[PDB]
């Protein structure tokens, strides 16, 4: 696990370095959902219409879909106020996006599918995300 | 009584199991199929064969599999042989085999013997197991499946044949010396004689001996039989009956129908050993008392000769391989010849699967 | 387990022809014996198998299988090929996943810029 450790750390460092960043705020479409038996949130994030992605197509993580993570506000560039979570969504070129979650727990389901193990990134991503790559629409609920 | 649905079901299921087994085999070592297929190619010309690259790199799609030694390839080929036999049998029986009040009627009798404390996990597991790799040892010692656990190649191949590498013709050189009533004939000159039978006309028009000689015809019979059994022995995977029938039909439709033609002498006849001016006199000679006599006495011999011919043609690579071996051993010294013999011996009395073999060491491309 | 097996396979035999005899049996008898009829009971799945299989036997009834040695071999080869292909797909997937893990692990989750605050399985297909 040592060699794998150095190697992994490496790839993660390199990949962390070359990360393109135009810091462009995409357009989110939050909407109060409901099913059964409780209430959950659903977000519809849209991306570029082959406007600028025409100059970069060298299979460099191009196959990698957007990624979401739950972050605690305990750590910020300003560190002023805090105490709530954010459902951050990230894609290589575009700028990160966050959504405040005051409710301690919503839509946090219980064994939705029948325990199939392709961790992807985490239980959250596989469990409740969809990436319409053909139309460039990322849904999250 | 017995619901045929269940029986036919179990049949289709077992067939599936076998297909899956011999497919797993063809998977671990593609050579198994490749080898086979290549030979098939030169018997039934139509057969489509894989890309050469695949054959060489020993791969089926992307992963290049480890090369196996001959004894194992042949082994698994004979195992797959018996598997295909089973399959053919089941397919046969299957072909020959293919309300509510009765539902409750049977469900009632199913209550019979309620106190049957026993775990039953042995229908698909005993079959799947009955046909899988390494089914004999505790864990991993013998590649042979429980199905063919008493299958032994050494009872089919002699040590000098090396599981199809060579064909032992020394014995026939002996018998041959006994046939020619002299010793002017060396092993190599004998092989030179055999070569005649690779040609379509030589063995017929430039015979070692007179083709009406007794000793000669007897010898030729024994030899022919040997070559044929060797052929099918070394290529289990190919349908023996198919080949047999092919050859027989070639014999009837062409060979005995003036298949040998000369622009000068006309049409030669295997049975009477004479030529004929035109096809006309040739046909009106096939009803004559002479040809009736001969075709009625020397039929088996002619046919056996022919088989020796075509089977030796199909085995040209083995014939050459052996002749080579002969010349090598011949040009050895004492110590050399001894060590070589040691090698052939070890190859002969060695496990088909070593405790030190690889499983899952696939390369890419 | 011979009992369970037998009842599964029998109700599967009848269920394969009509599907009406079992739906009547359930209402007529009222026994916790056929509790595998509901997709809740695990064994139900294997049931769906058996029936299918029997349904299959009904497919070529009156038709014989005349596969030859050559053909059987060719087939087993093609199956092998398939398995290899599938294996390759699995591999590729594993790779992509790896990439994802790397990038996820390697992006700034502190570059925040929020705006506001607050079934997919049949959706992750195509039609
Ligand atoms: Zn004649």
């Amino acid at each position: 696990x040592x060699x794998x450790x150095x190697x992994x750390x490496x790839x993660x460092x390199x990949x962390x370095x070359x990360x393109x960043x135009x810091x462009x705020x995409x357009x989110x479409x939050x909407x109060x959902x409901x099913x059964x038996g409780s209430v959950g949130m659903a977000i519809q994030v849209n991306y570029s219409s082959e406007v600028k992605e025409n100059s970069v197509d060298s299979d460099d993580k191009a196959k990698v879909p957007p990624l979401i993570r739950i972050v605690s506000g305990l750590e910020l560039s300003d560190t002023k106020q805090k105490g709530k979570k954010f459902l951050v969504i990230a894609y290589e070129p575009f700028e990160n996006i966050a959504i405040e979650l005051p409710p301690n727990e919503i839509l946090f389901s219980e064994n939705n599918d029948m325990d199939n193990n392709n961790d992807g990134v985490d239980e959250l991503n596989k469990k409740c995300t969809f990436w319409d790559a053909i139309s460039k629409l990322y849904y999250v609920q | 009584e017995m619901n045929l649905l269940e029986t036919r079901r179990s049949l289709l299921e077992e067939m599936e199991i076998i297909e899956n087994a011999i497919a797993e085999r063809i998977q671990r070592n593609p050579e198994l199929y490749y080898h086979y297929i290549q030979e098939s190619s030169k018997v039934f010309p139509d057969t489509k064969l894989p890309r050469s690259s695949l054959i060489a790199e020993n791969k089926i799609y992307k992963f290049k599999k480890v090369k196996r030694k001959r004894k194992q390839i042949i082994l698994q080929q004979h195992e797959i042989n018996i598997f295909l036999r089973d399959y053919q049998e089941k397919q046969q029986t299957f072909n020959k085999i293919n309300f509510e009040r009765k539902l409750q009627q049977l469900e009632k009798e199913l209550k019979n013997e309620d106190e049957n404390f026993e775990l039953d996990i042995n229908s698909k597991k005993d079959k799947y197991a009955l046909f899988s790799s390494s089914s004999d040892p505790s864990r991993r010692t013998n590649i042979l499946s429980d199905r063919a656990r008493d299958l032994d190649l050494n009872e089919i191949f002699t040590r000098d044949e090396q599981y199809g590498e060579y064909m032992e013709l020394e014995q026939f050189h002996s018998l041959w010396l006994n046939v020619i009533k002299r010793g002017d004939c060396s092993l190599l000159q004998f092989l030179d004689i055999l070569e005649l039978f690779l040609d379509d006309e030589k063995y017929l028009l430039t015979p070692p001996m007179d083709r009406k000689n007794d000793r000669y015809m007897a010898f030729l019979l024994k030899l022919s039989k040997y070559v044929e059994t060797f052929f099918f022995k070394s290529y289990a995977l190919l349908d023996a009956a198919a080949v047999e029938n092919l050859i027989k039909s070639d014999f009837e439709h062409s060979y005995c129908r003036g298949s040998l033609r000369s622009e000068a002498k006309g049409i030669y006849c295997p049975f009477c050993s004479r030529w004929f001016k035109t096809s006309s006199v040739f046909e009106s000679h096939l009803v004559g008392k002479i040809h009736k006599k001969n075709e009625s006495k020397r039929r088996n011999f002619v046919y056996s000769e022919y088989k020796l011919h075509r089977y030796l043609k199909y085995l040209n690579d083995e014939f050459s391989r052996t002749r080579s071996f002969v010349e090598r051993k011949l040009a050895f010294t004492a110590n050399e010849r001894m060590a070589e013999m040691d090698i052939l011996t070890q190859k002969y009395e060695a496990p088909a699967y070593d405790s030190t073999e690889k499983e899952g060491a696939e390369q890419v491309d | 387990s011979r009992r369970d097996m037998e009842v599964i396979k029998l109700t599967a035999r009848y269920y394969a022809k009509d599907k009406s005899i079992v739906e009547q049996m359930i209402s007529k008898d009222g026994e916790a014996r056929l509790n595998f009829m509901n997709s809740s009971h695990p064994l139900h799945k294997t049931f769906t198998d058996f029936v299918a299989q029997y349904k299959r036997v009904y497919s070529f009834t009156g038709q014989e299988i005349k596969k030859s040695k050559r053909t059987i071999l060719d087939n087993c080869f093609e199956r092998t090929q398939y398995w290899e292909f599938e294996k390759d797909k699995d591999r590729e997937h594993d790779k992509l996943v790896e990439l994802c893990k790397i990038q996820f692990a390697a992006i700034p989750w502190d570059k925040f810029t929020q705006v506001a605050k607050f079934d997919l399985e049949q959706m992750r297909l195509r039609r």
